């Protein structure tokens, strides 16, 4: 007769710091008291630190306890965890935890409140109510939506959306597709992770209305093989959605044609590169195509081809939902909408932070991080993956907002923010460097392909402190060669975390 | 390697756009391994050459052209495992069990294979066995988790 409702994420985070283990604790301690639980799996609140973050459905809302281990379960029952009662673990009423209050969840509106695979979850919580607007539009109409709402490419080049779905649309071609970018091969970065774990009919949601604005029938997600879990929550949900009528031939009866299926990818950190990306989707290397065609006119099989980000596409169905106009208000200049930003690496509170643009580095360290796990002082923050600068403190108060940092040589990128605390060695991170970009170089360029490799040899004799400043000197000769010689970023922005490390801390490199 | 089993593999896929991918992970995923002996099947069936083939199978990191050990771990090398200490967990490994990145223990029950971002940054040092995952990784939990699988 009396059910208790509990919440054990089920994202790949969650599941990596013991949450299948917590389910299976709570299910076996609800059985050997005979009391009746329905163990909901949910994506992840996003606050990392407290995961795995259960959850109990009470009079007050849900109440929060974290980070629970299963050794954990039995005194979580014995406090009463199924009337919310008081343990040392317990957070309070989920919604109110600061670091979630305070932020403007506008993509990751669901996550962690929905069961990621259930249709009533997603519609209950204003699932495809943006497909639903877009199926009464006019296709130019829609692409007009996306433009007046300042969405610009979340994967980092921030290229307006918009406009690149009117190219598309303008296109003359029987077939289009739409690509999502679901690489997210950068250091730092989980928030498309999140999307395909946490909400995936979102990002399934955001592709059809990309289909209706620019006459595309068929999609394709291509994840990298790093992420088992996304790939397989992602058919998982694909195939629901087709069960239920959100995909297909016929969806929602309105005669429109949809179909999506997800691609893994092989472990190449460039296929994050569109072309590169669109040529592994063909079954080749996962090679750079010369860039005068654009994919948006000739991509994938040649044809018109929408590429966007996971985030890009997630953010589409609130846009058609809530419309430009609300979209566009928040943020600042000509950053519009809100970011996902991931707090990850040396940090006492990671995470996933959605705020609109304008909020600054330190004020997302300090305020929702917490400052360093070591206790340490931060000494350099890389932002927006490996090809970002790393950023000193006298940084830290640039408004996170893509003019604003890229007037300085910073990188928002896809938002994401690794810190390193005092004991960091710069000398060692810009080796590194070089090192990741000669595993990674799809071989097109001398530069990329065999300049980063004697980057990292005259690194190793700088780090072993042999004639520093010839050794300096050398390094940045290589990078102006990469910075002129590169055909994508991959070669072309391995000398920002290099030149920056060398740039704030040379005292790292030997040098005064 | 099941010969059989792989040509039915690519028979089921030889119509895909772009089936090369997808063929290469089944036959890695129920086989182990892509067996020289698959090349020359996958490129009749996509009217692609043998050279084209073990071209794409060499280019991506993902593929292995012989088996692994009866588990493939893999610890995260970039930059934000880093930060909490990536490089001293991967100095370890090697010294527990003996072998250096992209080996296999003398025993063969370990494969040991950086990778680079699990998209667990928040929760590193990062390693994943198979599929599963673990965080917070350092030299005890190391060696317990690889207890586990022996
Ligand atoms: O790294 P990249 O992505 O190479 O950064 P990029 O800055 O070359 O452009 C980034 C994104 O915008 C697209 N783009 C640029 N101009 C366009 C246009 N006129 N119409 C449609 N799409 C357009 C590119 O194809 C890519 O998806
Ligand atoms: C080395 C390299 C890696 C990249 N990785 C990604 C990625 O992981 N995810 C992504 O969305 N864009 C990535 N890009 C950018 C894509 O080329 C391109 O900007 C894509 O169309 C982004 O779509 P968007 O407009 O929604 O941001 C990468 C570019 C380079 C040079
Ligand atoms: S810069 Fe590097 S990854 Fe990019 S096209 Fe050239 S070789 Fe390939
Ligand atoms: S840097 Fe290791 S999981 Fe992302």
């Amino acid at each position: 007769i009396t059910i208790t409702t509990i919440f054990v994420p089920r994202d790949s985070t969650a599941l990596a710091l013991g949450a299948d283990d917590v389910a299976r604790a709570i299910a076996r301690e609800a059985a050997a008291r005979n009391e009746h639980v329905r163990i909901v799996r949910n994506g992840s609140r996003g606050m990392f630190w407290l995961e795995p973050l259960v959850e109990v459905q009470t009079g007050a809302g849900r109440v929060a306890y974290g980070p629970v281990s299963a050794a954990d379960v039995p005194g979580l029952f014995d406090a009463g965890l199924l009337q919310g009662g008081e343990h040392a673990l317990s957070q309070g009423v989920t919604e109110e935890i600061p670091f979630l209050k305070q932020q403007e969840r506008l993509t990751f509106a669901r996550v962690g409140i929905t069961d990621p695979l259930s249709l009533d979850d997603y519609r209950a919580h204003e699932g495809f109510a943006g497909l639903e607007r877009a199926l009464a539009m006019q296709p130019a109409e829609i692409v007009q939506e996306v433009t007046d709402s300042g969405l610009r490419g979340r994967g980092g080049a921030a290229f307006p959306t918009g406009i690149k779905w009117k190219t598309v649309l303008g296109a003359q071609s029987a077939v289009k597709y739409i690509v999502c970018n679901a690489d997210e091969g950068d250091s730092g970065t989980f928030s498309d992770r999140m999307v395909m774990e946490d909400d995936p009919f979102m990002l399934i949601e955001g592709m059809t209305i990309a289909a209706l604005a620019v006459g595309a029938e068929q999609g394709y997600i291509y994840c990298r093989s790093e992420y088992p879990h996304a790939i397989a929550v992602l058919e998982s949900a694909i195939g629901i959605a087709n069960a239920a009528g959100w995909l297909g031939d016929d969806i929602r009866g309105s005669g429109k044609r949809f179909h999506l299926e997800v691609r893994k990818g092989a472990g190449a950190y460039v296929c994050g590169e569109e072309t590169a990306l669109l040529e592994s989707l063909e079954g080749r290397r996962g090679v750079v195509r010369a860039k005068p065609p654009l994919p948006a006119l000739q991509g994938l099989f040649g044809k018109p081809t929408v590429i966007n980000n996971v985030i890009s596409l997630a953010t589409v169905p609130v846009i058609l939902a809530r419309g430009a106009q609300y979209y566009r208000d928040y943020g600042m200049g000509r950053s519009r909408g809100t970011l996902p930003f991931q707090l990850a690496g040396n940090i006492k509170q990671g995470g996933l932070v959605e705020k609109a643009f304008g909020v600054t580095l330190r004020e997302l360290l300090v305020d929702y991080g917490g400052g360093t796990r070591s206790g340490r002082a931060i000494r350099a923050v890389q932002v927006g993956g490996p090809l970002g600068a790393y950023l000193p403190e006298s940084r830290f108060d640039v408004p996170l907002d893509y003019e604003a940092y890229a007037a300085f040589g910073g990188v928002v990128g896809h938002g994401g923010i690794v810190v390193f605390d005092e004991t960091v060695d710069m000398a060692k991170q810009a080796r590194y460097a070089m090192e990741f970009c000669a595993i990674e170089s799809c071989g097109k360029c001398t530069p990329c392909r065999i300049g980063s490799t004697r980057g990292v040899e005259v690194m190793d004799r700088i780090i072993a402190g042999e004639q520093p400043v010839k050794h300096v000197a050398l390094v940045r000769d290589l990078c102006d060669t990469m910075l002129n010689g590169s055909l994508c970023a991959m070669g072309g922005m391995t000398p920002y975390p290099v030149l920056s490390a060398l740039n704030e801390f040379p005292e790292d490199f030997g040098l005064a | 390697a099941d010969a059989t089993r792989i040509a039915a593999i690519v028979a089921a896929r030889q119509d895909i756009p772009g089936a090369l991918l997808p063929i290469l992970h089944e036959i890695q995923d129920t086989q182990g391994y892509i067996p020289d002996a698959a090349v020359p099947v996958i490129a009749r069936a996509l009217n692609l050459s043998r050279a084209e083939v073990h071209g794409v199978i060499t280019f991506y990191h993902h593929f292995r052209q012989q088996p692994a050990g009866r588990h493939v771990v893999q610890v995260c090398r970039a930059e934000a495992c880093q930060s909490v200490g990536a490089e001293a967990l991967a100095e370890h490994a090697q010294r527990a069990l003996g072998c250096g990145f992209h080996e296999t223990t003398a025993d063969g029950q370990v494969t040991l294979e950086p990778v680079y971002c699990l998209g667990q940054c928040a929760c590193g040092p990062a390693v994943m066995v198979g599929e599963q995952l673990h965080g917070y990784v350092d030299a005890r939990r190391f060696d317990a988790l690889v207890r586990s699988l022996r």
